[PDB]
C-alpha cells in the first residue's frame, strides 16, 4: 500500500514541473499548421475527378 | 344500380391505389436499402411482391371497363397486353405462395438435418422456371384474345378461332379456364394445405403444463400464422373461382341461364375481382412487412428519407 | 317500342366470352 | 504516514489544476471565432467493400494509400485493393476474437490480435507464395485493444490488461512495459515522428507515453466515461478522444489542457472511432449511432454525416494522402468516402 | 522453392510426348504456371498459361490446336500433352510460376529444362552482343511497337537473365521493380516505347543474356536476346 | 482490363468463393457461451479465452470459455453477440459459503447478480439460457446440516432437497425481465455421461427451431 | 351487325345459341 502511494506522488511530481505554453500560443499553431496545409487536403477541398483515385 | 358502376369503379381505385403502395412500400424496404437476398423466402417475396404489383396496376384498366358500363375503347394489342398481364400474374402469384409455402416446410424441416437432406430443388432454378410456367399458361389469352368490335364498341371479348374438333375448345372455352381454376387453386391450395399443416404437425411433434413462451406460445403463434395466411389465399380467391366454376358449368351441360349466374356475374363477379386483387394487398404485409427485420427497415428509413 | 333488345345482349355475351371474365 | 503522501498526491493535483488555469488565457474557440468556416462537406462513397461475413471491428491503411486490412470476427484478415475493390489476401485466423489490426508501414507484415491475448504477426511476403504466421507475442493478461507497428521489428499495443508493452518481433520479447492506467486501455496513436504515443484507457484518462524512456510523461482527464478512441494531431502537438460520453476532446501537448469539446445535444451515443484529416481542420468520428460525423476541429462545428451503414460504424481511417476515408462497421461492409 | 521436370528426349516426326513439372516447396495450387520454349540457338518463346484454379488457358499460335496444357494441384504437377510434333517443336521446355495480385512478382522462379528434340507485340532488342569488362557500367535497351504503358499506371516490361548455364532469372518485373534477391546494381526506365536496363557496377556472375518480355496482351512475347561478354 | 488485373480479378473470385464456402461451413455450428464454480465439471462433461468443441448426434459445437478474462465484461460481450445459447452454471452447494473472492457478500448473491447482469443485457434479448444448477450430491447433505434462510432469511423453512432446490431455481428464472421473448433451460446436472450433453442438445435444437421459424416469419 | 339481327331474332322469337358462338 506504501508502495502505490510513493509511486503516484513520484509520478505526480514528475508530471508537475514540465514548461506550458499558453493556450493562446497553442491555437495559433494549430490555426497556423491548418492554414498552411489546407490547399493540400483533398477531404476538405474536394479533387478534380481526373485526379481522383477513387472517381 | 344507377351508381353500382361508379361504386365498384371507385372500389377498383382504392384496392388499386392501397396495392400499388404497400408494393413499393415492401420493394423499398427490402431490396432498395437492406438488399436481402440469401434465402431463398426473401426472392420469393421479391418476385411475389413484384408480380401482384403489376396484378394490381392491371386493375385501373378493368376499372374504367366498368366505369364506361360495357365499353372498351383501348386497342386490340393492349388488350392482348391486359389479358396477358392479368392471367400471367394471376399464375406466377399463386406459385410463389405456394413456393412460399413449401420452402417453409423444408426450411423447419431439414433444421436439425444439417448434412441431410420441376421440383423444389434449387433455390434459383425455380424462381424462373415458376415464372416461364406462369407466362406459359398464358400466352392462349394473348394468342386467342382477338377483340371485336359488335355495336360501336369493341371488347376484349377473348374468342378461340379454330376447328380442331369444333367451334371452340372442346364444348366452349374449356381448358383454358379448366386450367384457371385447377391450376390456379384446387392444386396450389392443396399443397398449401399439405405444407403448413405438415409443419403444424411437426412443430406439435417436437415438445408441444406445456410452458407459455417456449412450447404452448409456439404452436399457438405458429398455428395462427399459417392459419391467417391459408385463410387469406381460400377467402380472397374462392368467389372467383367459385363463378368461373359457375360459368364453365353453364358453358357446359347443366345450363340453365334463368337469372341464375346473371346476377352473378353482374353483382358478385365485380366483388370476386376486387377480393382477388386485394389478396395482390394483403400478401406483401403477411410476408415482408409483418418480419421484424424489416418493420426495423421501415422505422429507420422513416427519418432517413424525410423527416 | 318496336325494339326492346338494349344492353341485355351484349352483357350476356360479355359474360359468357370475354376477357373481364378471365 | 500514508495520510502525508495523500496530502502530498492532493496538493500536487491542485499545482496541475492551477498550472493548467493560469495558462488558460484563451480559448481555441476565441482565438478561431474569425476563422471562415468549412462549409458543409457531403462525401460520396466510392467503393463498398464485400466478403466479411460478420462484425468489422478493425481496420488500417496501408502507406500507400491503396492497400488496407480488415479484422473481423467471422476469424479472417481480408487485404483489399481499394481501387480495384480486388481481395489481395484473406489470412485465415487461429481465434476468430480479433479486436484490432495493423499494417506495417513498409508493407511487409501485417498484426492482429483478440481475445486470446496474443499479438499475432503475419508475413504477407513469403517465397513460397502464401501468408504464415511469423510471431505470436504472449505476454499480455488481458485483451488486446490495439497494436501499431512502431517499425518492421517494434510493435506497440495496448491490452485490457490496463498496460501497454512495447515489443521485439525478432525475440518475442515486449522491450518496455507501460504502466500508470488504473483501466483498461482501449486505444493507441502512434506520433508522426514515433518517439511519443499517447493512451486512452477505460478510466478516462489519457496518458502519453515516451517509447524510449519507458514513462508517462503527462496525464490527460476531462472525460466523463471510458475513452475507446484515440487519434494525434498531424503535427504531433496535440490529440482527439473519442468516448462513451457522447464527446470528443482534442487535447493539446504543450499546454497540458483541453482544447475544444466536440458535442452535440442530439448525439448521446459513444464513440468508437476517431480520426483527423491531412491538414487536421476535419476530425472524423464513427459513433454508435450507425453513423460518422466530420467536425470542424477549429470551430467544433458538425460539418457532415457519412450515413451509409446499417449497423454500429467501429473503425474509421484516412489514408496517408487525405484522398479517402474509409469506415468499416458491424454490418459487414466496408465504404469507400471521398 | 523447386520445379523440377522431366520427359524430354528423342521422338519422331508427328508423334506424341507429354512433359511434366512438379514443384516441391511454394504453395501450388495458388500459383499460374507457363511453358516457355528455347530453340537450340534461338531465344524464349512463350507456349502455354494454365491459370491458378485452372480457370483461364491460353496457347501461342504455334501450339494452339496441337499442344495442351493441364496441372494436377493435389499431385502438385503441371502437363503439357504435345500432339503432331514436328521439326519446329524442338526447344528445352521451361516451367515458370507466376501469382498475379497487387504489387506480386510475375515470372519469379523457373525450372531446370526438359529437352525435347524431334527427328502480337513485337519486342526488339537491336544490341546483340556488347562487349563489357568487369567494373563498368552497362546499358541494354529494348523497344516495343505498342506502347506497354496501361492507364492504370502500370508499365508491363518484365527482364531476365539466362547466365551460360542456367534457366532465365528474373531481374526488374516491372518497369523498375527490382527482383526479390537481385543485387541493387540492377535498375530500368522508360516511358512507353522505350527500355533500357542499366547494371552499375558488372563483375563476373552478371554475363550472359537478356531479354526483355511484355505482359500487356495474351501472347506474350520476348526479345532476341542482348548478350554481355567479357 | 489489363492481364495481370484480369488474373487479380480471378485471385479475387477464388478469394471470396473460399469464404463463401467457409461462411456457409460456418453457419449451420452451433456456439454456446459459457459463463459462471461447475464450469470445470460440466466442461469435461462431454469429453485467454478457450474453445472447446465437441460432436454430439451429427453436429457440430463450440463452447466458449472466458473465465480467465479478468476485465470489464461490457467491452467484449457485444463480441458475443449472435451466440446460439448461454451455458450458465451455478453451485447449488454454494449458498452456505460467504466471500465470493474475498467479500463479505455470499455466494448464490453474486452468482444471482451475474446472472441479472448478464440475462438483462442489451445483446442477449432473443439468446436463450441453459442453467446447470451443479452440485447436488453436495446439496444433499449441506441441506440437512443447515438450514436455507442462511443465503435467504425471507424463506419458509422447509429443508429436503425436494423444494428448495425448486426455490433456487423459481428465484433464477424470476431474475429474467424478458419473459416471452427468451427461455430458460433449467437442468440439475447429474453425474451420469450422456445426460448433461443431451440435455444441452434438447435445448438447442428448440432454439434451433425458433430460429428456423422466426427466418421464415411464421414465430 | 350480328349482333344486332342475333337480338332481333332473340326478343322476337328466341335464341338458340347459334348465331352468338361466333360473337361472343
Amino acid at each position: 500500500s506504501i508502495a502505490q502511494a510513493r509511486k503516484l506522488v513520484e509520478q505526480l511530481k514528475m508530471e508537475a514541473n514540465i514548461d506550458r505554453i499558453k493556450v493562446s500560443k497553442a491555437a495559433a499553431d494549430l490555426m497556423a499548421y491548418c492554414e498552411a496545409h489546407a490547399k493540400e487536403d483533398p477531404l476538405l477541398t474536394p479533387v478534380p475527378a481526373s485526379e481522383n483515385p477513387f472517381r | 344500380e344507377a351508381r353500382v358502376r361508379i361504386l365498384i369503379s371507385v372500389v377498383y381505385w382504392v384496392v388499386c391505389a392501397l396495392g400499388l403502395a404497400g408494393n413499393l412500400l415492401v420493394l423499398y424496404l427490402m431490396k432498395s436499402m437492406q438488399g436481402w437476398r440469401k434465402s431463398s423466402i426473401n426472392l420469393f417475396v421479391t418476385n411475389l411482391a413484384l408480380t401482384d404489383f403489376q396484378f394490381v396496376l392491371t386493375l385501373p384498366f378493368w376499372a374504367v371497363e366498368n366505369a364506361l358500363d360495357f365499353k372498351w375503347p383501348f386497342g386490340k394489342a393492349m388488350c392482348k397486353i391486359v389479358s396477358m398481364v392479368t392471367s400471367m400474374n394471376m399464375y406466377a402469384s399463386v406459385f410463389f405462395l405456394t413456393a412460399m409455402s413449401v420452402t417453409r416446410y423444408h426450411s423447419v424441416a431439414s433444421a436439425l438435418k444439417s448434412h441431410r437432406t420441376s421440383c423444389c430443388f434449387s433455390a434459383k432454378a425455380l424462381c424462373v422456371w415458376i415464372w416461364a410456367l406462369a407466362a406459359l399458361a398464358s400466352l392462349p389469352s394473348a394468342i386467342f384474345s382477338t377483340t371485336v368490335k359488335v355495336m360501336g364498341e369493341e371488347l376484349c371479348l377473348v374468342r378461340f378461332p379454330d376447328k380442331l374438333l369444333g367451334r371452340d375448345r372442346q364444348f366452349w372455352l374449356g381448358l383454358y379456364h379448366s386450367q384457371k381454376v385447377l391450376l390456379g387453386f384446387v392444386l396450389p391450395l392443396g399443397i398449401i394445405i399439405l405444407c403448413y399443416l405438415l409443419l403444424v404437425r411437426f412443430i406439435a411433434d417436437r415438445r408441444a403444463g406445456r410452458p407459455t413462451g417456449a412450447s404452448a406460445r409456439r404452436l399457438s403463434k405458429v398455428t395462427k400464422s399459417v392459419t391467417i395466411v391459408v385463410l387469406s389465399f381460400f377467402l380472397c380467391w374462392l368467389p372467383n373461382q367459385a363463378l368461373t366454376t359457375w360459368s364453365i358449368l353453364i358453358k357446359f351441360n347443366a345450363v340453365p341461364f334463368s337469372q341464375e349466374y346473371f346476377l352473378c356475374q353482374v353483382y358478385a363477379f365485380p366483388v370476386s375481382v376486387c377480393l382477388a386483387h386485394s389478396n395482390s394487398c394483403l400478401n406483401p404485409v403477411l410476408y415482408c412487412l409483418v418480419r421484424r427485420e424489416f418493420r426495423k427497415a421501415l422505422k429507420s428509413l422513416l427519418w432517413r428519407i424525410a423527416s | 317500342g318496336v325494339r326492346l333488345c338494349g344492353r341485355e345482349f351484349i352483357r350476356a355475351v360479355i359474360f359468357t366470352c370475354g376477357g373481364s371474365r378471365w | 504516514e500514508l495520510d502525508q503522501l495523500r496530502q502530498e498526491a492532493e496538493q500536487l493535483k491542485n499545482q496541475i489544476r492551477d498550472a493548467r488555469k493560469a495558462c488558460a488565457d484563451a480559448t481555441l474557440s476565441q482565438i478561431t471565432n474569425n476563422i471562415d468556416p468549412v462549409g458543409r462537406i457531403q462525401m460520396r462513397t466510392r467503393r463498398t467493400l464485400r466478403g466479411h461475413l460478420a462484425k468489422i471491428y478493425a481496420m488500417h491503411w496501408g502507406t500507400d494509400s491503396r492497400l488496407l486490412v480488415s479484422a473481423s470476427q467471422d476469424g479472417k484478415l481480408i487485404i483489399w485493393d481499394s481501387y480495384t475493390t480486388n481481395k489481395v489476401h484473406a489470412i485465415p485466423l487461429r481465434s476468430s476474437w480479433v479486436m484490432t489490426c495493423a499494417y506495417a508501414p513498409s508493407g511487409n507484415y501485417v498484426a492482429c490480435g483478440g481475445l486470446d491475448n496474443i499479438c499475432s504477426i503475419y508475413n504477407l511476403k513469403t517465397r513460397e507464395g502464401n501468408v504464415r504466421v511469423s510471431r505470436e507475442l504472449a505476454g499480455h493478461t488481458g485483451y488486446l485493444s490495439c497494436c501499431r507497428f512502431l517499425d518492421d521489428n517494434q510493435i506497440v499495443t495496448s491490452s485490457g490488461d490496463t498496460t501497454c508493452a512495447l515489443w521485439d518481433i525478432e525475440t518475442g520479447q515486449q522491450t518496455t512495459t507501460f504502466t500508470g492506467h488504473t483501466g483498461d486501455v482501449m486505444s493507441l496513436s502512434l506520433a508522426p515522428d514515433t518517439r511519443l504515443f499517447v493512451s486512452g484507457a477505460c478510466d478516462a484518462s489519457a496518458k502519453l507515453w515516451d517509447v524510449r524512456e519507458g514513462m508517462c510523461r503527462q496525464t490527460f482527464t476531462g472525460h466523463e466515461s471510458d475513452i475507446n478512441a484515440i487519434c494525434f494531431f498531424p503535427n504531433g502537438n496535440a490529440f482527439a478522444t473519442g468516448s462513451d460520453d457522447a464527446t470528443c476532446r482534442l487535447f493539446d501537448l504543450r499546454a497540458d489542457q483541453e482544447l475544444m469539446t466536440y458535442s452535440h445535444d442530439n448525439i448521446i451515443c459513444g464513440i468508437t472511432s476517431v480520426s483527423f484529416s491531412k491538414s487536421g481542420r476535419l476530425l472524423l468520428a464513427g459513433y454508435d449511432d450507425f453513423n460518422c460525423n466530420v467536425w470542424d476541429a477549429l470551430k467544433a462545428d458538425r460539418a457532415g454525416v457519412l450515413a451509409g451503414h446499417d449497423n454500429r460504424v467501429s473503425c474509421l481511417g484516412v489514408t496517408d494522402d487525405g484522398m479517402a476515408v474509409a469506415t468499416g462497421s458491424w454490418d459487414s461492409f466496408l465504404k469507400i468516402w471521398n | 522453392v523447386q520445379l523440377v521436370e522431366s520427359g524430354g528426349g528423342l521422338v519422331q516426326p508427328g508423334g506424341s510426348r507429354k512433359l511434366s513439372c512438379s514443384a516441391s516447396g511454394f504453395a501450388f495450387s495458388s500459383f499460374g504456371m507457363h511453358w516457355v520454349r528455347q530453340a537450340p540457338e534461338k531465344g524464349l518463346e512463350w507456349v502455354a498459361y494454365i491459370s491458378s484454379g485452372s480457370g483461364t488457358i491460353y496457347y501461342a499460335d504455334t501450339v494452339k490446336g496441337r499442344f495442351t496444357i493441364s496441372r494436377d494441384d493435389p499431385k502438385n504437377t503441371l502437363f503439357l500433352q504435345m500432339t503432331s510434333l514436328r521439326s519446329e517443336d524442338t526447344a528445352m521446355y521451361y516451367c515458370v510460376r507466376s501469382i498475379y495480385y497487387y504489387g506480386s512478382s510475375p515470372f519469379d522462379f523457373w525450372g531446370q529444362g526438359t529437352t525435347l528434340t524431334v527427328s502480337d507485340i513485337v519486342m526488339t532488342q537491336a544490341t546483340s552482343s556488347v562487349p563489357v569488362t568487369p567494373g563498368e557500367s552497362v546499358s541494354i535497351s529494348c523497344r516495343s511497337s505498342k506502347s506497354l504503358l496501361h492507364s492504370n499506371g502500370n508499365t508491363y516490361l518484365y527482364w531476365f537473365l539466362q547466365r551460360p548455364g542456367q534457366s532465365p532469372q528474373l531481374l526488374i518485373y516491372r518497369m523498375s521493380n527490382l527482383a526479390s534477391g537481385v543485387p541493387d546494381r540492377f535498375s530500368g526506365s522508360g516511358s512507353g516505347t522505350a527500355f533500357t536496363l542499366t547494371i552499375s557496377r558488372l563483375e563476373a556472375e552478371d554475363v550472359g543474356v537478356y531479354y526483355c518480355m511484355q505482359h500487356l496482351e495474351y501472347p506474350l512475347t520476348f526479345g532476341a536476346g542482348t548478350k554481355l561478354e567479357l | 482490363v489489363s492481364a495481370e488485373d484480369k488474373a487479380a480479378a480471378e485471385r479475387s473470385k477464388m478469394i471470396d468463393k473460399n469464404l463463401r464456402e467457409d461462411g456457409e461451413k460456418a453457419a449451420r455450428e452451433v456456439k454456446l457461451l459459457l459463463l459462471g464454480s461447475g464450469k470445470n465439471t460440466i466442461v469435461k462433461q462431454m469429453k485467454g479465452i478457450v474453445e472447446t468443441h465437441f460432436t454430439f448426434k451429427d453436429l457440430h459445437f463450440k463452447m466458449f470459455d472466458v473465465g480467465a478474462q479478468r476485465s470489464e465484461r461490457k467491452k467484449w460481450i457485444h463480441c458475443f453477440e449472435g451466440v446460439t445459447a448461454i451455458i450458465f452454471c451455478v453451485a447449488l452447494s454454494a449458498y452456505d459459503l460467504v466471500l465470493a473472492e474475498d467479500e463479505e457478500m455470499n455466494r448464490m448473491h453474486a452468482s444471482m447478480k451475474l446472472f441479472d447482469s448478464i440475462c438483462n443485457n442489451k445483446w442477449f434479448t432473443d439468446t436463450s439460457i441453459i442453467l446447470f444448477l451443479n452440485k447436488k450430491d453436495l446439496f444433499e447433505e449441506k441441506i440437512t446440516h443447515s438450514p436455507l434462510t442462511i443465503c435467504f432469511p425471507e424463506y419458509t423453512g422447509a429443508n429436503k432437497y425436494d423444494e428448495a432446490a425448486s426455490y433456487i431455481q423459481s428465484k433464477f428464472e424470476d431474475l429474467n425481465k424478458r419473459k416471452d421473448t427468451k427461455e430458460i433451460y433449467t437442468h440439475f446436472t447429474c453425474s451420469t455421461d450422456t445426460k448433461n450433453v443431451q440435455f444441452v442438445f434438447d435445448a438447442v435444437t428448440d432454439v434451433i427451431i425458433k430460429n428456423n421459424l422466426k427466418d421464415c416469419g411464421l414465430f | 351487325d350480328v349482333l344486332a339481327g342475333l337480338s332481333s331474332s332473340c326478343c322476337k322469337w328466341g335464341c338458340s345459341k347459334s348465331e352468338i358462338s361466333s360473337l361472343c
